[PDB]
This record gives structure tokens, C-alpha cells and sequence, in this order.
């Protein structure tokens, strides 16, 4: 019985962001500390991996797991609705057929409620994370951003080097 | 009073702090309720690292400015190359530490050099992630799918991606 509010839609549009353009379904585990989701993509080389925290809405109340596949093209364009600083929150049954998206922003100013259908995906969720890795960098995300964004005009095949 | 020590991993932690708090005791509130150990914390604003006796105050650090939380660890290059047919591309990064502004610093643990390649249209992909969060950390291995991790306030978002054989 799932109600759980983002304070800004804008995070959640930018969330998904990240599954669009590289991967079509998704499920959602709901559960009682949190969403999580997990995507792979159609050559199966990426896998796309989600988790989100109890303090990561204004509020969170999910006291059953309920799993929510959706279509993510779908889902976008009813993110659209957005606007970016409204008020939206998730909300479910015990049962889902559809999962109900809910904006409102300043005050009763205004309010807009969506459904979305979902559809059975099966569940293969998968571990791969490794204890240890050869090696381990951070950088800037946008200086991250400008190298692929440049040397992908180049060529097809970024390789990386660390020594 | 409410100040604001930024974490290299995107997580800048407010800290609850009065200027007349040594600078061991941040070092301290830290540690406690993040796990940091005292002689690893690298604290660096308004471009000077902070000596631990020095009391915020003998930094004129007041309420929402902004130091930087870094850590250097005890226990060179790193190279991103694309070459095609038209051409080739090189950009070198060393890792450094910012002092104006530290979240702008290249953090490296290096276990084994590593030398992999990854499809670009995944890598585009994967940038996508940046509007989450200022930094981005990476993991490389030969032996598994390298991963890409932008951090949420309190959460995460993670990309695996698998390198090419040939």
C-alpha cells in the first residue's frame, strides 16, 4: 500500500532520465526502507541499477513490497507533466494494476492526477557488484561528461587507461 | 551554527558547528557520525588547508560558507584515448587535490594498472547521470564489469558496464 512523495518532481524526471535512452522496462521494488530498480539493456552488456532511500522523499510510507515493471517511454511522457518543483508522489495497492502518479505544487494552486497501466516483467535480479575492483577513480561528473562527450566524435571505442 | 562540509563522493554533510570549536573537533564530528578517522581528514576552504589546533574563527569561517572534505590515503596517469579513422583523441588526468575549490579534485586508488575499452554509445549513455550529482566514482577490474556510480542524498544510481574482449 504504497504512498511515497518526492518534494520535487524535477529528482524523479531526472532519475528515470538515466534508464531512458538505454534501456525500454524496469521493474520497482517497493519495500518498506525504499525503492530499488534494476534494468538491463537489450545486448545485455549494462545494467542499470537504482536505489533510493526513506530520506530521499519528503515522505515515504510502504508497509508491503510491491513490485511495479513499466513501461519507461510510458512513464516519461507522464513525467512531462512535471514541471520540475511540483509535489509528486507514487501511490499503490495491495494488488497493482495501475500505479497512480499525484503533482501539486504551491498550495491547492492546482493538481493532477495520472495513472499509469503496469505490465508483468520478470524478476531476475541481478549481483554483480565485485568486492574488490583493480582500481577506483572519482572526478567531476561534467569533467567525466566533456571527455566521453568529446572523444566519442572521434570514434566508436573509448579505451581506458590507468597506470 | 549550521556549516556545511562537502564529501568527495557528492555528499556534503551539515555539520552543526560553533567558531569557537577547535579544528581537531571537527575532525571529530565528523568521525562520528560519518566513520572518518582523524589523520586521513583533509579540509581545505577559501584555497588553505586547516591545521587541526586552529579554531574555525582563526579561519573567519561563518554560517553557509563551505569547506571541502577530502581524503588522501595511505596505502600516476590515468588516460582516456579514442582512435578511429579520421583520427585520435587523448586526454590525461593526474590525480590532485583543489584547494579553492576541492570538488573539483581527481581521487585515484590504483590496486593494478588496468587498460580496457567501452563502447562510446555506452558511455553516452552513462553521462546522462551527471545531473544527479557534481561527482561520479568508477571502478574498473579486468576480471568484472566495470562500474559507474553517481550518489543521491541517500541513495544511488549505478551503471555496470562490461568492456569489450577485441
Amino acid at each position: 500500500m504504497l504512498e511515497a512523495k518526492f518534494e520535487e518532481a524535477s529528482l524523479f524526471k531526472r532519475i528515470i532520465d538515466g534508464f531512458k535512452d538505454c534501456v525500454q522496462l524496469v521493474n520497482f521494488q517497493c519495500k518498506e526502507d525504499g525503492i530499488i530498480a534494476q534494468a538491463v539493456d537489450d545486448s545485455r552488456v549494462l545494467l542499470v541499477s537504482l536505489e533510493i532511500g526513506v530520506e530521499a522523499f519528503q515522505e515515504y510510507r510502504c508497509d508491503h513490497p510491491v513490485t511495479l515493471g513499466m513501461d519507461l517511454t510510458s512513464l516519461s511522457k507522464i513525467l512531462r507533466c512535471g514541471n520540475n518543483t511540483d509535489t509528486l508522489t507514487l501511490i499503490a495497492d495491495n494488488t497493482p494494476d495501475s500505479i497512480i502518479l499525484l503533482f501539486e505544487d504551491t498550495k491547492k494552486d492546482r493538481i493532477a492526477e495520472y495513472s499509469l497501466k503496469l505490465m508483468d516483467i520478470d524478476a531476475d535480479f541481478l549481483k554483480i557488484e565485485e568486492l574488490q575492483y583493480d582500481s577506483t577513480l572519482s572526478l567531476p561528473s561534467s569533467e567525466f561528461s566533456k571527455i566521453v562527450r568529446d572523444l566519442s566524435q572521434l570514434s566508436d571505442s573509448i579505451n581506458i587507461m590507468i597506470t | 551554527m549550521q556549516i556545511f562540509v562537502k564529501t568527495l563522493t557528492g555528499k556534503t554533510i551539515t555539520l552543526e558547528v560553533e567558531s569557537s570549536d577547535t579544528i581537531d573537533n571537527v575532525k571529530s564530528k565528523i568521525q562520528d557520525k560519518e566513520g572518518i578517522p582523524p589523520d586521513q581528514q583533509r579540509l581545505i576552504f577559501a584555497g588553505k588547508q586547516l591545521e587541526d589546533g586552529r579554531t574555525l574563527s582563526d579561519y573567519n569561517i561563518q554560517k553557509e560558507s563551505t569547506l571541502h572534505l577530502v581524503l588522501r590515503l595511505r596505502g600516476e596517469t590515468i588516460k582516456f584515448v579514442a582512435d578511429g579513422d579520421i583520427g585520435s583523441g587523448s586526454v590525461i588526468i593526474k590525480p590532485f587535490v583543489d584547494m579553492e575549490h576541492p570538488e573539483t579534485s581527481i581521487k585515484l586508488e590504483m590496486d593494478q594498472p588496468v587498460d580496457l575499452t567501452f563502447g562510446a554509445k555506452y558511455l553516452l549513455d552513462i553521462i546522462k547521470g551527471s545531473s544527479l550529482s557534481d561527482r561520479v566514482g568508477i571502478r574498473l577490474s579486468s576480471e568484472a564489469p566495470a562500474l559507474f556510480q553517481f550518489d543521491l542524498k541517500s541513495g544511488f544510481l549505478q551503471f555496470f558496464l562490461a568492456p569489450k574482449f577485441n
